């Protein structure tokens, strides 16, 4: 994660020349996510993919299964086994606004 | 970080460390003066030092004169007393002429008392390192002492003293006072006032001074001097007989 | 002792390297100090024996690694023929 | 005393290369005749000439180094 | 000794040396390569030649022209963050 | 926390400025200057450091002058000395324009002093690193002050500063006593010359150039003058026999 | 934590020092000062292809026989333009004359020093002095064609042929060669233009490349892209041969 | 220590002097070097002019105030014309009020002036520039030795900037030769070069190389350049 | 008198304040911008978390200088809005003395020279800023579009976009639009510019505001229900394949 701290002389720099960033996932990425998670998990025909990654903050891998986690709970409350699209959709904006919001509005 | 000894701030503890520091150098000159009134008049003395064989004893002086009337007596440096003395001089000539009469003891204490404030309030102004003792005979309330610290507080003093010592010298002051129930001292003629307060002074100190070594003030009625050199070993001659 | 091991060919000893202007190319400054301590009484030390002074204990290089430094040397050995002996500190910590 | 172990024709004048520097420590003339007494090996002689001293003393060191520019 | 970071002089005759080894179009100069990086250690500029013949592959080009050094020098200057 | 010395209105903990402490120092590092306090007048001398031969005599002067009546001298600085005279000169003929009399000695004493005493409250100003010398004559006598960098100065029956003031300071308490009443100003230019072979001392490294001037009332009648003549001759001839 | 008039130990200023970074870290303007004219040049560097080259000008005219050039940061540029064409324009007025090139170099040098914290040699103070190169150049009826340069620093000399910009090692490396005696208007307009598209990264067009020439009669005159773009045509074809 | 105790020219130091004062003379020794030489009538001052590329012009290191006094600056160029132009506007103030030459030694006075209060008060910097200034009264020459700390000494001759001990010798040992010369303006020329010959690393002075004014009684203040010092090469 | 001092020169040559006032115009609301051969285009957006913003109190954000020129700026609100009422009363003063309308060119330069005091005056803080001057002049149909900056520097640019997610936006504006042929049509340059603000805001209809510019000094402002047609038209020819 931090190449700050690491020997500059094991680096050897001209051996290796690649150094490359992280990018954010697209659409294509975030459903590979879901598909492993809400394969085991419960959902009506109204579930799809497309819809919750529609609107989203751009979540990295660790919020993207914190969402389906946290709609999990939502059925285990309410003492159901079959999660409907309700519980998705109140899960994501959970774990959005526990992110990014209004960034501390300002700037005139 | 250490803006606080630097530049005057309210501190975490309530106080300016800038303006404290002006207080000790009060007592570099090691000066321990007090101030006594009498019945119509008030007699203040001064300790002067002499290190130096070459200095004129004419032209050191710890007890200047503002006026006809109304004298001031400065513990400190002579830099910052000068501050105050030129400060002092000119506002006593500025109310007569705005007015025409004499300005009274507790004016002139409260004239200084705002301007040794610009010094602490404003930070581009170091406080003084002087102590400005005012001893006079007003028109109404006769003899009075004001004694204007360099933080601009004034207020009313019965006998007052400076120096490390003004413990010692505000000790003696106080059994005298209490046994006679009264503030000032009661006599007819001046000159026996200048022998009271070397009396107390001595008792303070446990020391003896020549004529060079001490400073005597002398505020009478409408009338303000200082004594020479032959007149302040006149006094120690005076004082040596009966008591 | 004990303290025979035989990794001592663990270093790299060039003798007459064939490397001559490749980092060294450029700058001035740096050649010409290294000329007279070097390249001259790998030549002909008679003369120093004449001139009544010796060559300095040490030579100080101090500057960023990896720049030439050690190239510098081997520029300097190309004209003199020259065996070069680079120690890596690297290495050299066991 | 530097130049005593320097070889040379001993037409060193020690007042005008005295008056030529700068404040120079001992450590300092020392390596003036290092840099000195190798100048005239580059023209292929042994011995070292009396203004070859000078010109290692017109060398630039210690004091303008190689940054000349700004003020002239 | 003392070593300082090489000027665009300092770096002419760099960069001409390594191109000897590789076989590029002769009719490029090697003056404005070195003026495009800034001051920078000499063991950074061995990387810029490793760079060269890379995105020329990209152009399906065998050899590198003048347009492919205008990109390698462009890709290491952003990667070092100074 | 340090940083007491960084401006001039901090005050250390013991209540002393660094910057008036420092001002002293800039005092020893220059040229000595003397003086003495003589009853009709007074009398000022003052040496020169001699870097070579090149230096015209009797041309550049530290001593400085305030009006035709009041000559100034200082040690420290020369900008710093030769600036508070320029002010005190300025104020001098505003003096004379109200009052229309000249200024005396106690009036120039708090003329300089007020100047002095206000850079050290302000702290975006740098105080004088001199000392400053000065007397004359007036209508009730001839006074003697010497000014300090810290705005102190009283009454001196003689003036010592600078680095030679240590062995100074000896021989100015001895003419004292051994002339109670007063000295001439003749025998004063000479014992002056002697003074300040006495402090060479340390500046033996180096060549010496005495300039001396006084003013008296007796004689000058209250001019400023330089010593010259055959009266500067018979003083170096007679200080040099005493010294060695 | 540091302030303007702080002196470092070498006898210069940390601030001032810093100010010249700016100027090669900006364009290049080169320019040769020949005894029949004055040929002058600067490269724009565009960096995004819909930027338009009317807008920006780094060659501006103060008079009709004096002209000037900037390079480095062009936002203090605009200020200096404006106190150099005042006290030209009113030379007009005060002595009926054309101004001196090396007496309008001088004014331009006095005011750069309007820097500082605000001690008095002037009254209204200044944050910090400009960091733009000015190369300036003129004719009159004494010496002739003058090329001279407007440093930061107030220094300036008279160069027959100065670069200034990022490329003040680059292209005077080649004027010492390239450069001598006699020259005429055609091989000062050919050689400026050859070292100018040696300078810029890109391909050099009518666009960031704008020349300009000094003459006597005429005047200060600018070329524009189609006059620009003949004398790029021209120099490819003699340069195309050996 | 060190850049502790710089926050401005006014803090002091433990040693009692300026380090901000003292870098006002590195500025002096690493730039162009001065000569100059008097007797009782005339004078001679030896400039040298560098620049930064051999294309390039010599630019003029001697400012003329005044017909009959004049000087030369080694040290910063720009900076110098400050204190040149307020000498310029005290000339034009003594020739119309006074209408009075301005004295060599009241016009010292004045150009330490605006030093010393740079020095002093927060926020103002000296300049430092060399200044040896001439020039002819009904008394004799006069040729003050400037400095950027407010120093100046009245001599018959010396030299700032590089090789200033080197241009010394030369004045030291014929201090008593030049003194006895009155009246011939060319053997005042002739040594001055002598001097500055000797102080000479790099290479001759050509006639751009060689700036020579001289200023006197019948003859006023004349710049030479070009062919004029080639008489003297 | 407050006489302290700001920009300095950092040891790269640079200014530190002027670096991180360019930074708080990136971190701001982004504004696009187009023109054409007889019209220019300015855009702009509105914030979507919390509005309550009604059409009458709300300031627009594109100010109008003169009949025929425009200002818009991407950037901080309060330190433009003092120059543009600054703008104005010098637009009072040109037309006052000169008899002249106020251009574009002279616009920019006023500008580029005010903000240009406030950097090399000590004791004021330059503007955080930069503002977009559009507009025609008098009896000229050809449109100015000249890009102010904090820094003083200003160029002309044909489409130009400063504010969040500049770098990805610009790249579409060099596609959609040559320099050798600009659309002539009014309608084609607001197409133009919808398709770049439909890369950065989801959705906003009532959210985007474009100003439209018309010679003969006119100007039409287009209200939420106009701008949202040419959104429709865009998104269903976009969804094509």
């Amino acid at each position: 994660n931090k190449i700050e701290t690491l020997d500059p002389a094991l680096i050897r720099p001209g051996r290796i020349d690649r150094k490359i960033l992280f990018e954010n996932p697209d659409l294509s990425t975030k459903k590979k996510i879901l598909g492993i998670h809400t394969s085991k998990m419960n959902l009506s025909e109204d579930v799809n993919l497309e819809t919750l990654v529609t609107t989203k903050d751009d979540l990295s891998g660790a919020d993207i299964q914190a969402m389906c986690t946290e709609a999990g709970l939502l059925a285990l409350r309410e003492r159901r086994m079959q999660v409907t699209a309700e519980d998705f959709k109140q899960a994501k904006e959970r774990v959005m606004k526990n992110k990014v919001e209004e960034n501390l509005e300002g700037l005139y | 970080a250490g803006y606080d000894r630097h530049i005057t701030i309210f501190s975490p503890e309530g106080r300016l460390y800038q303006v404290e520091y002006a207080f000790k150098a009060t007592n570099q000159t090691n000066i321990n003066s007090l101030a006594v009134r009498g019945k119509d008049c008030t007699v203040v003395i001064s300790q002067k030092k002499v290190p130096d064989k070459l200095l004129d004893p004419t032209t050191v002086s710890y007890i200047f004169c503002i006026s006809r009337t109304i004298g001031m007596v400065v513990n400190g440096p002579i830099p910052d007393a000068r501050n105050a003395a030129l400060r002092a001089k000119a506002e006593a000539a500025e109310f007569r002429y705005k007015y025409g009469y004499d300005m009274p003891c507790d004016v002139l204490a409260k004239r200084m008392a705002n301007l040794s404030q610009i010094y602490t309030q404003r930070a581009y102004m170091r406080p003084l390192g002087v102590i400005l003792t005012f001893v006079s005979v007003d028109e109404e309330l006769g003899p009075s002492i004001y004694k204007t610290d360099p933080a601009g507080y004034y207020v009313g003093y019965k006998a007052t003293a400076t120096g490390p010592k003004q413990q010692e010298i505000t000790t003696n002051l106080e059994n005298h006072f209490k046994k006679s129930k009264i503030d000032h001292i009661n006599e007819e003629s001046w000159e026996k006032v200048v022998e009271f307060a070397i009396t107390h002074m001595i008792d303070a100190l446990g020391t003896e001074f020549s004529k060079n070594d001490l400073e005597v003030g002398v505020a009478t009625k409408d009338k303000f001097f200082t004594l020479s050199a032959e007149n302040i070993e006149e006094r120690l001659v005076a004082i040596a007989e009966q008591d | 002792p004990p303290r025979i091991d035989p990794s001592v060919t663990m270093m790299t000893v060039e003798e007459k390297p064939d490397v001559t202007y490749s980092d060294v190319g450029g700058c001035k400054d740096q050649i010409e100090k290294l000329r007279e301590v070097v390249e001259l009484p790998l030549l002909s030390p008679e003369r120093f024996a004449t001139l009544g002074i010796d060559p300095p204990k040490g030579i100080l290089l101090y500057g960023p690694p990896g720049t030439g430094k050690t190239l510098c040397a081997r520029a300097v050995a190309n004209r003199t023929d020259a065996t070069f002996i680079r120690v890596i500190g690297s290495e050299l910590v066991q | 005393i530097h130049s005593r172990k320097m070889t040379t024709d001993d037409d060193i004048n020690w007042q005008e290369l005295a008056r030529s520097t700068d404040e120079f420590n001992g450590a300092q003339l020392k390596a003036v005749t290092v840099e000195a007494g190798m100048i005239a090996l580059r023209n292929g002689q042994s011995s070292v000439k009396h203004e070859d001293f000078v010109e290692g003393i017109s060398e630039v060191q210690a004091r303008k180094s190689k940054s000349v520019s700004f003020y002239a | 000794v003392e070593f300082s970071l090489p000027d665009l002089e300092g770096r002419a005759n760099i960069f001409r040396i390594h191109s000897k080894s590789m076989s590029v179009e002769r009719g490029i100069r090697w003056e404005l390569i070195s003026r495009l990086c800034p001051n920078s250690t000499g063991a950074e500029l061995r990387s810029v030649c490793t760079e060269a013949g890379m995105f020329a592959i990209r152009a399906r080009r065998k050899v590198a022209t003048e347009k492919d050094f205008l990109k390698a020098v462009d890709k290491v200057i952003s990667g070092y963050k100074k | 926390g340090t940083g007491y010395d960084l401006s001039n209105s901090v005050f250390s903990p013991d209540g002393r400025n660094f910057q008036v402490e420092y001002a002293v120092k800039a005092v020893e590092n220059g040229t000595t200057s003397i003086g003495i306090k003589c009853n009709d007048g007074v009398v000022f001398a003052v040496e020169k450091l001699i870097t070579s031969k090149l230096l015209v005599p009797q041309k550049n002067v530290k001593i400085q002058v305030v009006d035709r009546h009041i000559g100034c001298v200082y040690s420290g600085l020369i900008p710093d000395g030769r600036h508070l005279v320029n002010r005190g000169r300025e104020e001098a003929a505003s003096f004379k324009k109200l009052y229309k009399t000249p200024i005396p000695i106690p009036a120039f004493a708090d003329r300089l002093g007020q100047y002095v005493q206000a850079h050290t409250l302000y702290n975006s100003v740098r105080p004088f690193g001199v000392s400053t010398i000065f007397g004359g004559v007036d209508k009730n006598g001839a006074h003697l002050y010497m000014l300090e960098p810290s705005g102190s100065y009283w009454g001196y029956k003689g003036a010592a500063t600078g680095k030679g003031r240590q062995s100074a300071k000896a021989e100015l308490e001895k003419l004292v006593d051994h002339h109670p009443e007063g000295l001439s100003a003749r025998e004063a230019v000479k014992q002056a010359a002697k003074i300040i072979y006495l402090a060479h001392e340390d500046n033996k490294e180096k060549d010496f150039e005495l300039e001396i001037s006084w003013c008296s009332l007796s004689e000058t009648n209250g001019l400023h003058k330089f010593v010259k003549g055959d009266l500067l001759q018979e003083a170096i001839d007679f200080a040099q026999k005493e010294i060695n | 934590d540091r302030g303007v008039s702080t002196f470092s130990p070498e006898g210069r200023l940390f601030q001032v020092e810093y100010s010249l970074e700016a100027i090669k870290l900006g364009s290049t303007a080169i320019g040769i000062a020949t005894k029949e004219g004055v040929v002058l040049g600067v490269e724009k560097r565009a960096t995004s292809p819909l930027l338009e080259s009317d807008s920006i000008e780094k060659i501006v005219e103060i008079d009709r026989h004096i002209g000037c050039a900037m390079s480095g940061l062009t936002a203090d540029a605009r200020s200096m333009i404006e106190h150099a064409r005042t006290a030209a324009v009113t030379h007009n007025l005060y002595y009926d004359e054309d101004i001196n090139v090396e007496s309008l170099t001088q004014s331009v040098c006095d005011l750069a020093l309007r820097f500082g914290e605000g001690a008095s040699g002037e009254e209204r103070l200044m944050s910090r002095p400009f960091g733009v190169a000015l190369l300036i150049a003129g004719h009159d009826a004494d010496d002739g064609y003058q090329l001279f340069h407007a440093e930061p620093s107030g220094t300036f000399y008279r160069y027959n042929a100065k670069a200034i910009g990022s490329g003040s090692e680059g292209a005077q490396a080649e004027l010492l060669n390239e450069w001598h005696s006699s020259l005429t208007l055609k091989e000062a307009e050919l050689l400026v233009l050859k070292i100018l598209k040696q300078v810029m990264e890109e391909k050099l067009d009518e666009n960031n490349a704008q020349l300009s020439c000094i003459t006597k009669q005429d005047g200060f005159k600018i070329y524009d892209n189609e006059k620009t773009a003949e004398l790029i045509k021209e120099l490819k074809e003699k340069e195309a041969a050996e | 220590f060190r850049n502790n105790y710089d926050g401005d020219t006014v803090t002091f130091s433990p040693t009692g002097r300026l380090f901000q004062v003292e870098y006002a003379l590195e500025a002096i020794k690493q730039g162009s070097v001065t000569v100059g030489l008097r007797s009782n009538t005339h004078a001679v001052l030896v400039a040298l002019k560098r620049n930064a590329d051999e294309l390039s012009s010599y630019q003029k290191k001697i400012i003329k105030c005044d017909e009959h006094m004049g000087l030369s600056l080694a040290g910063l160029a720009p900076d110098a014309r400050v204190l040149s132009n307020y000498l310029r506007q005290q000339c034009n103030y003594s020739s119309l009020v006074f209408n009075r030459k301005l004295a060599v030694e009241r016009a010292g006075h004045l150009l330490c002036d605006k030093a010393q209060k740079n020095t002093q008060s927060y926020g103002g910097r000296p300049y430092g520039v060399g200044l040896l200034i001439i020039g002819y009264d009904k008394s004799g020459a006069h040729l003050l030795e400037f400095q950027p700390s407010g120093n100046v000494t009245e001599l018959y001759g010396t030299a700032i900037g590089a090789r200033s001990q080197g241009a010394k010798t030369y004045l030291e040992r014929t201090l008593d030769t030049f003194i006895k010369i009155d009246g011939n303006p060319d053997e005042l020329i002739k040594a001055g070069v002598e001097a500055i010959s000797q102080s000479l690393r790099d290479e001759s002075l050509t006639v751009d190389n060689l700036s020579i004014a001289i200023v006197g009684k019948d003859t006023p203040f004349t710049i030479y350049d070009g062919e004029a010092v080639a008489k003297y090469i | 008198g407050y006489d302290r001092a700001l920009s300095i020169f950092s040891p790269d040559g640079h200014i530190f304040q002027v670096e991180y006032a360019l930074e708080a115009v990136k971190r701001g609301t982004c504004a696009v911008g187009v023109k054409g051969k007889n019209c220019v285009v300015l855009g702009c957006e509105r914030r979507s978390t919390l509005k309550l913003q009604d059409t009458r109190i709300t300031p627009s954000k594109v100010s109008k200088i003169d009949s025929h020129v425009v200002l818009s700026f991407s950037g901080l609100n309060a330190d433009s809005r003092i120059l543009i009422e600054k703008a104005r009363v010098e637009a009072q003063s040109h037309r006052l003395t000169l008899e002249d309308p106020v251009t574009v060119e002279y616009l920019t330069r006023y500008v580029a020279g005010v903000q240009q005091r406030y950097t090399q005056s000590g004791g004021v803080r330059p503007f955080g800023v930069s503002t977009l001057i559009a507009g025609f002049d008098p009896r000229d149909d050809e449109p100015k579009l000249y890009q102010t900056e904090p820094s003083g520097i200003y160029s002309s640019w044909s489409a130009q976009t400063i504010g969040r997610n500049s770098k990805t936006v610009r790249e579409f504006l060099e596609k959609n639009y040559d320099r050798k042929e600009p659309p002539a049509t009014v309608e084609e340059c607001v197409k133009l510019t919808v398709r770049s603000l439909l890369e950065v805001v989801q959705t906003g209809a009532k959210n985007i505001e474009i100003t439209v510019v018309k010679p003969d000094s006119d100007i039409v402002a287009l209200s939420s229900e106009e701008i949202n047609q040419y959104v429709t038209q865009i998104e269903q020819e976009k969804q094509e394949q």
